């Protein structure tokens, strides 16, 4: 419905023995890209360059979600906990939500 | 009643443990004498002692964003390693270490 929220703000960390679960929530804005068009791009369209910098490709009207950085998930204090107390870590599970 | 030099004050603390070598008399005279014996064999004793203590901990669940202050060793080079032995075999504690590095609100 229009007048009902689709999700809550979840942002904390839980340290559970040999596991740690991080949760992050952020506010995003998405514009219209490319005037809804697909465009061919190249160093020709960028103005030319040397051979080492030539390319050919496409830009799309879509955007994308990226969280491939550690500070997207760990606060500085949580990072301190992790690195001061552990020989190792690795990711196991992921859950992703888009709402409101 | 927290002790003023620091620590835990108890009405029934860990009890005192007392130890002594039993006296072993040297050869007594062959005629009776009522005085207490004054001549003893020179003795001492050695052994192992073990103490095991279980401690309960109270963990932090702080919401502080920035990193805390932590006790750490310093990387800079030195002749000896802190809290180790020297070339002559002597162990030393180079500094006093307290307990108050994490933080809490009032």
């Amino acid at each position: 419905g229009v007048g009902s929220s689709s999700g809550n703000w979840h942002c904390d960390s839980q340290w559970l023995g040999d596991r740690v679960i991080t949760t992050s929530t952020r506010t995003w804005a998405l514009p219209t890209y490319n005037n809804h068009l697909y465009k061919q791009i190249s160093n020709s369209t960028s103005g030319g360059s040397s051979n080492d910098n030539a390319y050919f490709g496409y830009s799309t009207p879509w955007g994308y979600f990226d969280f491939n950085r550690f500070h997207c998930h760990f606060s500085p204090r949580d990072w301190q906990r992790l690195i001061n107390n552990n020989w190792g870590f690795r990711p196991k599970r992921l859950n992703f939500k888009l709402f409101n | 009643p927290s002790p003023l030099m620091g620590g835990f004050g108890m009405k029934h603390p860990p009890p005192q443990i007392l130890i002594k070598n039993t006296p072993v008399p040297a050869d007594p005279p062959t005629a009776f004498n009522k005085d207490k014996l004054n001549s003893f064999i020179t003795q001492y004793s050695t052994g192992q002692v073990s103490v095991e203590i279980e401690w309960e901990l109270q963990k932090e669940n702080s919401k502080r964003w920035n990193p805390e202050i932590q006790y750490t060793s310093n990387y800079y080079k030195s002749n000896n390693v802190e809290f180790a032995v020297n070339t002559e075999g002597v162990y030393s504690e180079p500094r006093p270490i307290g307990t108050r590095y994490l933080t809490r609100n009032l």
